[PDB]
RNA sequence: UUUAAGAACGUGUUUAUUU
RNA sequence: AAACUCCAGUUGACACAAAAUAGACUACGAAAGUGGCUUUAACAUAUCUGAACACACAAUAGCUAAGACCCAAACUGGGAUUAGAUACCCCACUAUGCUUAGCCCUAAACCUCAACAGUUAAAUCAACAAAACUGCUCGCCAGAACACUACGAGCCACAGCUUAAAACUCAAAGGACCUGGCGGUGCUUCAUAUCCCUCUAGAGGAGCCUGUUCUGUAAUCGAUAAACCCCGAUCAACCUCACCACCUCUUGCUCAGCCUAUAUACCGCCAUCUUCAGCAAACCCUGAUGAAGGCUACAAAGUAAGCGCAAGUACCCACGUAAAGACGUUAGGUCAAGGUGUAGCCCAUGAGGUGGCAAGAAAUGGGCUACAUUUUCUACCCCAGAAAACUACGAUAGCCCUUAUGAAACUUAAGGGUCGAAGGUGGAUUUAGC
């Protein structure tokens, strides 16, 4: 059997979200692309370094924000620019947030030698699409 | 296949549409009416509406073709028919007078009237009973004994008795003898007859 | 209740028992009315009738039961097959085919009268009848045609001897 | 579950939408369709996935959440129908007014259309149902039809009844033009395999036909190829009538002829009468040929072929 | 089957409810998961025919007395009034027993209907004076 | 299956 | 009513404001 | 096949053997048992039960003596089958089956359901079977096996029957059911490149390429019925590399490390049935409230979220091909992708350097090229000319030389020269394709 991300069917108790509960055949007919660039179309370059960086932002926003992030991260390039778009709860305050952006986005800015931009969008619980 | 199963097969022949109304019956009318409506497919390259088209010579000639190179087996098919014209021209001119009423120069008539020498009336298949098997006569249908002559003399033409000849005048040799009702391949079709015969007793054995 | 996990097992029979209840009757709201003697299928479940202050003396299963209804004292013997199912399907049914004083005397329309070692000869009047009162007696009989048990008759003889009979227990 | 207070709620957020959509995009809220709402979303949120129903939308909350039953009992508890405790109040009302009908005529005595499909009853009657009741309800109203209906029976049958829009098997013909000296003449294309021809058909001619500025003879060296020009206009009976000027390109050999084929019986279609051009479709003269090479696959030796099996 | 179209009408015109269709198992014992946790069952269950198509007790005769739901039926020779609250013994057979006893129920109901809008408008009517 | 044989 | 058709080692696979 | 061939067929004469149809009847007798015809004799008891201290009977088989003999037939012989066949199949023949006079006294002698009387209501009633009970009486049984045995006794019985234990041993045995699996299990309908028959091209033979197994070597590991075998590898001259030998380092590229053991501890990614269509929460009902089960449309207890199929989507459509394909099955594959539980090494099971093995007696899988004339060479890319059996067809092999890549090539690749081998279409068997 295929295991590729796919969650598996249970007794109906376990929630899951719209990305989380499509498998990879469906990447582009009802799911798209949680980063954007350049590196894999035709005829551009330096995809292996785009993808690098993708891995590195993905663990550093789950640890920095930790129990924070309600789902994926959204990368986009436009130029020069990173912007990160995240969803995340409403446990935490305010105050830490406004201090994990600034602290985020200066010390990307400094490491990949680029404007980096974090929105981030607070939802109150986790969404879910349906119940496996 | 890529066509649905609406799709129907195609009718090239030419002087069936050419019928008048007047002629045509209350069943016949009524099928070309619904015909309108179905979809057809797309006629293939093999035939056409010509006059010359033989759906004989069409099948024998697909039954030597080798990986699809039909030029080749065309080639090879009317050479023979050219072949089997000349030797008949040759042997009706030193013919005598009342010889020559009797000498038939038509390849085709040649053709098919060979084949049709060596079509078996009856054959054989193999029933398991008793953990033994038996070669039980059976009526063969229409197209199974047309489809063997071919066969037989496909495969005669091909054996390896034959050294450095080719094969438009094999199988020109062929025809001719089988036209005269004598060469391997009515042999052939008169052993299956004597096999059969003395296996008419197994005749039981056929529960169809 | 049936199920892959005991969890779920012990909803369905819980919620399920209650839409399923009867209603049984007690003397004196302590015991039953009467001795009960029954068989269903191979159980053989024999109950008496005691005062107050006896306790139960009976199968624990019996025991858990009998708090659920509410019967303190009363003894009960079960023989033949132990089966926890039919033994608990046996007991609900002689308890409710118990016939209690007022019908009774309804169905013979005579006092039933209650005579008590304690009280001496006094007789208490526990049930009469709503209807017409007959005016003529039971037949007394000389001797009754009454199926006996000879494990009743064999103690009242001073003969079952046990030495598992008569211990001493916790209070139930 | 939706509660018909909550829908009240989305017909309000819908409509104040709408005129917001109409002020980003300089439009009059007015005269502002679900035409140009489908339009000006597919703009501001452009979405290409394969999926039109993954897609962003934004349509009148009676189109979007699914029909659902109203309350069937009041306060006091009383189903508000007769056939309430069917479960099924709104099939049997159905079968029992139509059977009713049928004892009334007793007493005082279809290419466009097609029969209700199950699927789209279920929405009438918003109700549940099983295939076999499909039927026996659909074998009430044929029964219905036999029977002398009054007026007021069609016009109840025939709710139940859908128009067929019927396709027609006929040829297009195409625009007979004419060049600068005047002669008249009719273009098609045709298709085989990766072969791409077109066509010029000349009304008058005296049968020469040139592929690519080159004699078709020369063209064509194999017999069977000139066969396959020959048959359109053999079938006809216009040998030596007409002059074609076509130029084919890719494919191979015979993926070419027939590619030409297709082309020339298309573009001689508009220089005969209807009952042929009739012929010629039943002939399979006028049908592009799908058949094309199929891909291979993984783990296979080609499109349908297998790797040599092994039991041991 | 004969009578189903003519019960279904009485019930309609005394204001009841009918079911005269194939029984779906769960209707009475089953019915909160089939219509709803609010819904109301039947307070009386009138029985003109006992028997199903099979000549075997309706299965509603055993599934109302589970619900406690008191039942009026007509039995006939070949039925079991054992379950059945209040049993009548007649001809369930013939048209013209049924068109009786659809004409005795669909008045008894009718008049009691009415007769409860007269006493409330009298105690109505001397209530506020 | 059956043991080997030596 | 209708040929023959053998064999497969031993254990282990369910609870608690500036100022 | 053997046997018979003084055999076969028609007709006629002709039994001490066995008793169609009737019998779809259900009678007689204590049981055993009794079904062709006639005649004679003849089928106990005016309450019931009752002899394992006795009496009289008792299928078939068998014993003793004297007879009969069509057919059948243990034994035996021959033929055949089989790895063997002391059997199943065929042929032949004997004891025996029959009569008479005696013996033997057994059976699944079972309708496994005692005799007489009586009942159909109550709790009808574990299950299955042939519904559940009362009164009275006799007989019999008390875990399995040892045991239709030993000893003793009796009997026309002498390898016999009847009666009938013990020691040692076990924690079960046993009866009736549920579900599933399996059946050289029945009926019916089917398979669509699929089961048979039937089509086309191949494999199995030769050479070469390549993998594997054995052997060999100081010298990896893993896969290894279907579901391994140009498989992890879309790839090994050093490197890669985890192997061998030798040498060297010790808080070590890492707030160390280990391709050390365990895939029968796992995540992860998959194979397989699947070229399937079912899995199932939550309720209800049936079975006396058992394991379990749940359908009939002129409808009889089933309602069902959700997952899968389907539907949609991708490629050139509505077709087709892809993709998809649940729960589970094989403790299936992988600790050597990586991560990781448990256990183990820490001057070594870790790290680094140099060099080196990766072969072939042999067997086998897959594939390539050929054995030629529908061919070979050249031109052309389809109207040609030559070739055509010991200078033909035929090696991508060997040998030699050159070139390319690279620091490094008898080794890898390309080309040239030389060489001209097996091979003459391939055994049992076997693959794929609408
Ligand atoms: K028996
Ligand atoms: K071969
Ligand atoms: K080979
Ligand atoms: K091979
Ligand atoms: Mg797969
Ligand atoms: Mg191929
Ligand atoms: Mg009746
Ligand atoms: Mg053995
Ligand atoms: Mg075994
Ligand atoms: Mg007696
Ligand atoms: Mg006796
Ligand atoms: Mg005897
Ligand atoms: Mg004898
Ligand atoms: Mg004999
Ligand atoms: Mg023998
Ligand atoms: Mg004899
Ligand atoms: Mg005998
Ligand atoms: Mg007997
Ligand atoms: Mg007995
Ligand atoms: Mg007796
Ligand atoms: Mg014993
Ligand atoms: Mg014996
Ligand atoms: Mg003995
Ligand atoms: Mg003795
Ligand atoms: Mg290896
Ligand atoms: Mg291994
Ligand atoms: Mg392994
Ligand atoms: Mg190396
Ligand atoms: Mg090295
Ligand atoms: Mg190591
Ligand atoms: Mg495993
Ligand atoms: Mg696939
Ligand atoms: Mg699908
Ligand atoms: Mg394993
Ligand atoms: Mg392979
Ligand atoms: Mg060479
Ligand atoms: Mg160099
Ligand atoms: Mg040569």
């Amino acid at each position: 059997k295929n295991r590729a991300a796919r969650v598996r069917v249970s007794k109906g108790d376990k929630p899951v979200t719209y990305e989380e509960a499509h498998a990879p055949h469906y990447i582009a007919h009802r799911k798209g692309w949680l980063s954007l660039h350049t590196g894999n179309l035709d005829g551009e370059d330096h995809a292996a370094e785009r993808t690098v960086e993708d891995v590195f932002l993905r663990k550093f926003m789950w640890g920095t924000f930790p129990g924070c992030l309600a789902d994926q991260l959204v990368l986009k390039r436009r130029g020069n620019q990173l912007e990160i778009c995240a969803v995340v709860l409403r446990q935490l305050s305010p105050h830490k947030y406004y201090f994990l952006v600034g602290y985020s986005e200066t010390l990307l800015s400094y490491f990949y030698k680029c404007p980096v931009r974090l929105h981030l969008q607070t939802v109150p619980s986790k969404v879910v699409y349906k119940y496996l | 296949s890529r066509y649905s199963p609406e799709f129907k097969d195609p009718l090239i022949d030419k002087e069936y549409y050419r019928k008048p109304v007047e002629e045509l019956t209350e069943e016949e009318k009524y099928v070309r009416e619904l015909k309108k409506t179905q979809l057809i497919k797309a006629a293939p390259a093999g035939k056409t509406s010509s006059v010359f088209e033989d759906p004989v010579i069409s099948k024998f000639t697909n039954m030597m073709m080798i990986g699809g190179n039909k030029v080749l087996a065309r080639s090879l098919m009317i050479q023979t028919l050219e072949a089997v014209k000349r030797k008949q021209f040759e042997k009706y001119h030193a013919a005598s007078a009342e010889e020559q009423a009797t000498i038939e120069r038509n390849p085709y008539t040649i053709f098919h009237q060979a084949l049709k020498n060596c079509e078996p009336m009856i054959g054989l298949v193999p029933i398991l009973k008793g953990g033994r098997f038996y070669q039980v006569p059976v009526p063969l249908p229409d197209r199974r004994r047309r489809f063997l002559a071919m066969k037989w003399m496909i495969t005669e033409c091909r054996d390896k008795k034959h050294q450095r000849t080719l094969m438009p005048e094999k199988l020109s040799h062929k025809l001719l003898e089988a036209f005269h009702n004598q060469g391997p391949v009515i042999k052939r079709k008169h052993d299956l007859h004597k096999m059969a015969e003395a296996n008419r007793a197994l005749a039981h054995y056929r529960w169809w | 209740g049936k199920a892959t996990d005991r969890m779920d097992a012990f909803r369905k029979a819980k919620n399920r028992a209650v839409h399923h209840l009867h209603y049984i009757e007690r003397y004196e709201d302590h015991t039953i009315f009467h001795d009960i003697s029954l068989r269903f299928k191979r159980t053989h479940i024999k109950m008496k009738k005691q005062p107050k202050g006896y306790g139960l003396r009976c199968h624990r299963a019996i025991i858990t039961i009998c708090r659920l209804i509410g019967i303190k004292d009363m003894y009960a013997k079960v023989s033949g097959s132990i089966n926890m199912l039919s033994l608990t399907q046996g007991l609900f049914r002689g308890l409710s085919r118990q016939e209690t004083h007022q019908q009774l005397a309804d169905k013979k329309g005579l006092h039933v009268v209650e005579i008590r070692e304690e009280c001496g000869p006094l007789p208490i009047v526990v049930a009469s009848p709503r209807g017409p009162l007959r005016k003529d007696p039971e037949p007394e009989d000389e001797v009754p045609d009454v199926k006996l048990d000879w494990e009743d008759v064999k103690t009242a003889q001073g003969m079952k001897r046990s030495v598992w009979s008569n211990l001493k227990r916790a209070a139930t | 579950t939706y509660t018909e207070d909550f829908i009240k709620k989305q017909i309000e957020e819908f409509n104040i939408g709408k005129r917001h959509l109409a002020n980003m995009m300089g439009e009059d809220p007015e005269t502002f369709t679900q035409e140009d709402i489908d339009r000006a979303i597919a703009y501001l949120f452009p979405s290409g996935l394969f999926e039109k129903r993954a897609r962003p939308v934004m349509k009148h909350p009676e189109q979007i959440f699914p029909r659902q039953r109203a309350i069937q009992w009041g306060e006091d508890g009383r189903p508000f129908h007769y056939l309430f405790y069917t479960g099924k109040q709104s099939y049997y009302s159905l079968m029992h007014d139509v059977y009713g009908m049928l004892l009334n005529l007793e007493k005082h005595q279809v290419i466009g259309s097609r029969w209700l499909i199950k699927e789209e009853l279920e929405e009438m009657l918003v109700e549940k149902l099983s295939d076999l009741d499909y039927m026996q309800f659909i074998r009430l109203l044929e029964k219905l039809l036999t029977s002398q209906c009054g007026a007021a029976e069609e016009e109840f049958v025939q709710r139940f009844r859908r128009s067929v829009t019927l396709e027609s098997k006929k040829q297009l013909i195409e625009p007979v033009q004419y060049d600068e000296q005047g002669m008249a003449f009719s273009k098609s294309e045709g298709k085989r395999k990766t072969a791409k021809a077109e066509a010029i058909v000349y009304k008058h001619g005296s049968g020469r036909i040139k592929v690519n500025g080159i004699d078709y003879q020369l063209y064509f060296p194999i017999t069977q190829d000139r066969e396959q020009l020959m048959f359109p206009f053999h079938f006809v009976d216009r040998l030596g009538k007409h002059d074609v000027t076509c130029t084919v390109s890719g494919g191979g050999r015979s993926a070419q002829a027939g590619a030409i084929r297709l082309a020339m019986a298309k573009a001689l279609c508009s220089f005969v009468t209807e009952d042929e051009v009739e012929w010629m479709r039943q002939a399979g003269l006028l049908t592009t040929d799908p058949r094309v090479r199929e891909r291979k696959k993984p783990g296979q030796e080609g499109a349908r072929r297998k790797f040599t099996w092994k039991k041991r | 089957r004969q009578f189903s179209y003519l019960i279904e009408n009485m019930a309609r015109d005394c204001g009841e409810y009918a079911h005269t269709r194939y029984f779906r198992g769960g209707m009475l014992t089953n019915a909160r998961l089939l219509f709803g946790p609010t819904v109301r069952l039947p307070d009386l269950i009138i029985f003109l025919h006992t028997l199903n198509n099979i000549f075997e007790p309706h299965v509603a005769v055993r599934d109302a007395a589970k619900m406690n739901i008191p039942t009026v039926g007509i039995v006939d020779t070949n039925c079991n009034p054992c379950l059945i609250t209040y049993p009548v013994p007649g001809n369930d057979d013939s048209p013209l027993a049924v068109h009786l006893y659809c004409r005795l129920f669909q008045t008894a109901i009718t008049r009691a209907k009415e007769k409860r809008q007269q006493v409330e408008a009298l105690y109505r009517l001397q209530g506020q004076k | 299956s059956e043991p080997l044989r030596k």
